[PDB]
């Protein structure tokens, strides 16, 4: 269908991939750093979801450079993807409002 | 079946350097980490380090002098640990374990007994042990076998290729002039012997020797 | 690093009782603790993961509880097969660490040893040596003495002993005394004997044999 | 009115298994949780577990050997607790409480006295207790009644169907050869007796028996 709905879909699939890759890379970057908690996959995945949604619980976060880099990619992909949906919903509303104006 | 396989023993001269192996089997995920744990006689478990095969990245327990180096052959699903410049302090059983990236070691290898010594590998001498003709017998009879003069540890003593498990005691070896000696005992109903043959199998890894010795009345 | 303290180091329980192993972490670690069992000369076996999750293949009498810094591994009605060392391990923070471990020890009923003396091997003498072996099997308490007497006279030189840990089959102990001397020394004597003195009998248990 | 109702007692043989009940009434929300607490004689309160009726989901105190199982009949607003394979250790008073999902137990049941014993249920023998003709009297008089030879506990002693509360003492039973015995006392103005009848009601749940015994002068 329309570009905005495809982009939304694409963004979602992409986000889910970043989430998974992010979980795997966080563990890899963090293991080896004393005091690190982002070291098992199940919670790292919870961490990536937390991060991508910016929910801010603060129960887990990276302590290494590479882990922080992985964090930036994840949050940014999350902010962007959700902003994309917002933009897609606006395109939907703007298009329907034009119709409701018989023009 | 055995998911992790390690050679039973390795003998190393001071200053020398051995490479232990760990062949894995069963489900293999990319998220799997292989750990190595050190257990000195009497003492407890000490984490050495870890490695993730699907990347070759390894981490080490930095609280202890670093004597290890980990690598992994993705092809043959084998983990390797390079220990270098060993001393008496480095003699112990080294286990390897598999962790599915979720924090616990679901399965461990049988462990490799690394002995750092200048001595020479010496296979054991297995001598039977049957009662004397003067000793009476109760509802049960006690037989045994003397695994003597071997080096280095360990030795795995079994009875009837594992068939006999109930009634078996294998004592801890003892060192007397760079050569170990121990004795294993087995007890069966007095009636069942010697009609039902009784044999002691003795495998000694350091010299790749496994020998039998049937126990017949004197 | 996270310190995992396991105290007391040894637990003495009676068959059938309920036993509780303790594990205290130096800082809060949720429920990220795991319990392993290691029997005499065997390798570690996972018993409980994440503080309280049962593992498949483990007797229902095993369980764990706790969260934060205090953890407990419990065994309802202990039994000989449970005799071993129990370690805790944490995966909350890098690196993973293990507690120092606690040995479970069962206090069973007293039992007198089962002595058995053995003359050297025919194929042994050939090599130029002789070894007289004596077994003190399945006794309890673990305290016991073995005395060697060659031709009526108490011997002490050339006698090595060895003691097994508490048996995981009947909660008893066993010991092996071995008198070793050249074929000559051996060939120059008549009767060899072993006397096991044990709490179960004021009079020592004895077993002998004559070289001819 | 009584929001939680539990049977006063249940007798169980070793190894046996009883199912206690808890009938609720009053405001009933979907968010309500029913808890069960165990109190052994002398000791304090021990949380056993909980259940949410509007879902049937239950949680247990995992620090203690699990001997309970909770279920709930949404229709009759009743909570059930299945205790199995009991021993002397399991004998105690089991309370049930209602929690509005906000952390505290607003209301508790009267509790069920579970006694694990091989013995046999024995109703009590109520004997009056009036002064002797030789004993003088002050501004008050002391009467009583002997609830004797019953099993298992408990027994609820009241005076004049609850009408008399001031001046009453009921002593703790005592066990002598698998049979309990206790005595309750009451004190009224010496003038008020026996013109104003004085009676002791004795309910004994384990045998579903409630009996009266008026106290008349000898
Ligand atoms: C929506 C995502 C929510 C993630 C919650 C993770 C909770 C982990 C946990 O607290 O779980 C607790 C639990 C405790 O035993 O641990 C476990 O084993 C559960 C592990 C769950 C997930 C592990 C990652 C697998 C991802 C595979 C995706 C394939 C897509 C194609
Ligand atoms: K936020
Ligand atoms: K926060
Ligand atoms: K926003």
């Amino acid at each position: 269908s329309a570009l905005h709905w495809r982009a939304a879909g694409a963004a979602t699939v992409l986000l889910v991939i970043v989430l998974l890759a992010g979980s795997y890379l966080a563990v890899l970057a963090e293991r080896g750093a004393p005091g690190a908690q982002l070291i098992t996959y199940p919670r790292a995945l919870w961490w990536s979801v937390e991060t991508a949604t910016t929910v801010g619980y603060g129960d887990l976060y990276p302590v290494t450079l590479w882990g922080r880099c992985v964090a930036v990619v994840v949050v940014v992909a999350g902010i962007t993807s959700f902003g994309l949906v917002t933009a897609a919903l606006a395109t939907w509303f703007v298009g329907r409002e034009q119709e409701r104006r018989g023009h | 079946q055995v998911q992790l396989q390690q050679p039973g023993a390795e003998l190393v001269k001071p200053g020398a350097s051995v490479k232990l192996s760990c062949k894995a089997s069963g489900y293999t995920f990319t998220s799997d980490w292989i750990h190595w744990v050190k257990q000195r006689p009497g003492h407890g478990l000490e984490w050495i380090g870890e490695i993730i095969p699907s990347y070759g990245r390894a981490n080490y327990n930095e609280k202890i002098q670093k004597k290890a180096t980990l690598t992994a052959d993705k092809s043959s699903s084998t983990a390797f640990m390079q220990l270098s410049s060993l001393t008496s302090e480095d003699s112990a059983v080294y286990y390897c374990a598999r962790e599915r990236g979720d924090g616990y070691f679901a399965v461990w290898g049988a462990g490799t007994t690394v002995t750092v010594s200048s001595a020479k590998t010496t296979p054991p001498s297995v001598y039977p042990l049957a009662p004397g003709s003067a000793a009476q017998t109760n509802s049960m009879v006690t037989l045994g076998c003397l695994v003597k003069g071997y080096f280095p540890e360990p030795v795995t003593v079994t009875w009837n290729s594992g068939s006999l498990s109930s009634g078996v005691h294998t004592f801890p070896a003892v060192l007397q002039s760079d050569l170990y000696t121990l004795s294993s005992s087995v007890t069966v109903p007095s009636s069942s012997w010697p009609s039902e043959t009784v044999t002691c199998n003795v495998a000694h890894p350091a010299s790749s020797t496994k020998v039998d010795k049937k126990i017949v009345p004197r | 690093d996270i310190l995992l303290t396991q105290s007391p180091a040894i637990l003495s329980v009676s068959p059938g009782e309920r036993v509780s192993f303790s594990c205290r972490a130096s800082q809060s670690i949720g429920t990220d603790i795991h319990w392993y069992q290691q029997r005499t000369n065997g390798s570690p076996r996972l018993l409980i993961k994440y503080a309280s999750e049962s593992i498949s293949g483990i007797p229902s009498r095993f369980s764990g509880s706790g969260s934060g810094t205090d953890f407990t591994l419990s065994i309802n009605s202990v039994e000989s097969e449970d005799i071993a060392n129990y370690y805790c391990q944490q995966s909350n923070r890098w690196p993973f660490t293990f507690g120092s471990g606690t040995k479970l020890e069962i206090k069973r009923a007293d039992a007198a040893p089962t002595v058995s003396i053995f003359p050297p091997s025919s194929e042994q003498l050939t090599s130029g040596g002789a070894s007289v072996v004596c077994f003190l099997n399945n006794f309890y308490p673990k305290d016991i003495n073995v005395k060697w007497k060659i031709d009526g006279s108490e011997r002490q030189n050339g006698v090595l002993n060895s003691w097994t840990d508490q048996d995981s089959k009947d909660s008893t102990y066993s010991m092996s005394s071995t008198l070793t001397l050249t074929k000559d020394e051996y060939e120059r004597h008549n009767s060899y004997t072993c006397e096991a003195t044990h709490k179960t009998s004021t009079s020592p248990i004895v077993k002998s044999f004559n070289r001819n």
